[PDB]
């Protein structure tokens, strides 16, 4: 549990002078706030025949397996994992300020646009004051922006060396894989029926450092689950627990159509 | 009947503005009128 | 007494139509 | 993992639109209230707070309706013509927005809420609950 | 000095003996019922939980009642028909002393409590309500 | 026996609420009981832009070149002048196309970031953001607001002055703090106004 | 019971269609 400094409200206007006395203005509020963790668990069974005389092993592979799907399910989860028996999402909250562009029409189609317009746009509209904030998005979409052409045929981004290489984090970007990356493999930009798809998130920025939290209590645990084992089989068991939740959905703002 | 422990602690997520003073002039009066 | 301090449900969305600088036309 | 936090903290419908309930607090030290609308509101609405004793015919049931004072903290800066203790919620609250309150000084054994008159139609789409804090035995 | 515990452990109402109402527990983290007599009843009472998840339409409005199920543990040697999650209160259930009880595992936006096939002519006269703990938004 | 210190809170509250206050009301107080905010004096030399024409359809418009003519039309023998502007002014500026679709300013760089202190030029996030909000009221159709003002520039070493006399003081009202209760009071000693209101433009639409 | 592997062998391939940005229409 954690306070949630609210707002600090009027106390003190600017007066007039036939007044001995004084005003008294309302305060703020404290907020409490409270929560908790998720675990994360399972088992699995061998064949005692069947593992001792094989080819080869085959439990370490099931435990880095089980590593990096535990790696994986947390970060998937982290992203858009939904509040119920899970972390919630900061990307399914739908409290984040999520922009979207305007169709540009093609002669009668008002038609999905990543226009560097927009995203130029995007990235110098947030308050400064809040510090730096960094953005995330995919390969895709980040090649996409590479290959940006205008109305005469150059190229909108390092014109005569065929390499954008924009020397990337530098400047603010963070390229990832786990977003839902809006160009469908490399298939979505397309001005014709290869349109980007109606509000289909594009790219988030955010000052991550407060706008949310990962809590991280119980490492990988892995027993020998005896009670299961039959002296044919052996059933192992595992599990780990930790969580996660957003800081305060003011801190960055997300991109759609 | 089991105790939540405290943690977190100073989300606050508060804006102010800037400060458009140095700009003008600085007068420093004693009394009440000028 | 009423001291009614509240707070709502589950916010709604915030998609703010992005719009840009159009291009130049021409003052003329 | 949710805890059984109906055993402590036992919330009872106080005013389900259209009829009031009153609510034995003896039991318990503390107790605030829970306001919820259910359609838009016209205008402001206004309740009066009522309270009961124990009647002389059975010593656990309610007895009449007595109108609760109100008791003034500091920075005050309106009292109630009558002096009696009453609550109101502003227009413009969207059903889909809890109310807290809380009067900080209790008398009898239980508590009630009453639609102001004049101000009943819109009640209707009003709902009152209470919950408490103490165990006291 | 009873704090405003409104706010820091609110109530709803969600069932008035009429009808049922969805109570969002998503801003949540921990639930509970409570249950009230409005008198005594004839026979045991039971009820089925339900819970919804946000329509298409719109992520803040109620959806289908999707029948929450049943979950066991260690001690459960009583697993019933199907598996959902449905309570009862039995008979010799008198008011001024309560009931409370809360579902194991959660799933879904909101909850619900409908009368159970047989039980609602004696529901009619039952109140049921909700407290939550834990906010987190 | 409160879980927090609301003392300390309440200071810093009472802090924030007298800056906050007086640099609102050095901006747009309305003359009685406080300085004449000098947005509100509406002496300010101001000047409009052009009714830009499209689809043989005015709109309220405005051009990198209607700006930089802004900056450039200052009586420079008054001397050195700041300019100041939302912050969303500098967005819509720094996200101007040509005909070709090149950007108007930093050209290949994805962003447009100079120092803002010898280019003359500052940000105040309430300052009347012309843009109604960031975007929403933008430009072309269906944003774009009009008569709004748009930025300021001055030489407000003489513009608007400022006087300070007592800074905040706090204490505790012996009267009227019983046992029972307690109470305590604040206070400070500030003013300004317009020095000569001939110093400076302002670009509205 | 049956684990009952595959191993299909045709392999046909893929037809990734590499769109990329179109030409800047004038927004309205």
């Amino acid at each position: 549990t954690y306070m949630k400094i609210a707002d600090y409200g009027q106390l003190g206007e600017y007066t007039c002078d036939a007044k001995c006395d004084a005003e008294f203005g309302e305060p703020g509020n404290i907020r409490h706030l409270e929560g908790k963790t998720y675990d994360y668990r399972g088992v699995f069974c061998f064949n005692r025949k069947n593992l001792q005389e094989a080819n080869y092993d085959f439990l370490s592979f099931m435990i880095g397996a089980a590593q990096r799907s535990h790696r994986i399910n947390r970060n998937q989860a982290l992203m858009i994992g939904k509040g119920v028996n899970e972390p919630k999402g900061w990307l399914t909250e739908n409290c984040f300020p999520v922009f979207q562009t305007l169709p540009v029409d093609v002669n009668g189609t008002s038609t999905p646009a990543f226009l560097a317009q927009d995203w130029r746009r995007f990235v110098t509209s947030f308050p400064a004051e809040y510090g730096e904030a960094r953005s995330v998005m995919h390969q895709n979409v980040f090649g996409y922006l590479a290959a940006m052409v205008d109305a005469n045929g150059r190229f909108l981004f390092g014109d005569g060396d065929l390499t954008f290489t924009p020397d990337l984090v530098r400047e603010r970007i963070r390229i990832s894989n786990c977003l839902p990356d809006p160009t469908e493999g490399n298939t979505k930009g397309g001005t014709g029926q290869d349109a980007f798809a109606a509000g289909s998130f594009v790219a988030a920025q955010a000052a991550w450092k407060t706008a949310f939290y990962a809590v991280e209590k119980r490492p990988m645990f892995f027993e020998q689950y005896e009670g299961g084992s039959s002296a044919w089989c052996v059933k192992y068991q595992f599990g780990a627990e930790d969580g996660g939740f957003v800081g305060c959905c003011e801190h960055g703002r997300i991109l759609q159509i | 009947f089991f105790t939540p422990q405290v943690l977190a602690l100073e989300v606050d997520c508060n804006i102010e503005c800037a400060s458009l003073l140095d700009l003008y002039g600085q007068i420093e009066v004693s009394r009440s009128t000028f | 007494m009423v001291k009614l301090n509240c707070r709502p449900l589950c916010q709604a969305p915030t998609a703010s139509r992005l719009v840009s600088p159009p291009c130049f036309i021409c003052r003329g | 993992m949710n805890f059984n936090v109906g055993v402590d903290f036992p919330s009872f419908i106080a005013w389900d639109g259209e009829e009031s309930f009153p609510v034995k607090v003896d039991g318990f030290n503390q107790f605030g209230f829970t306001f919820k609308t259910i359609a838009a509101l016209t205008a402001a609405t206004t309740f009066n707070i009522f309270y009961h004793e124990p009647s002389d015919a059975d010593p656990c049931v309610p007895g009449p309706a007595i109108r609760v004072p109100e008791v003034p903290f500091c920075d005050t800066v309106l009292l109630s013509e009558d002096g009696l203790a009453a609550v109101t919620l502003p227009e413009t609250v969207t059903p889909d927005s809890f109310c807290a309150g809380t009067v900080p000084c209790m008398n009898g054994q239980w508590i009630s809420i009453a639609p102001a008159t004049g101000s009943e139609t819109n009640a209707a789409n009003v709902q009152i609950t209470v919950t408490m804090k103490g165990a006291t035995r």
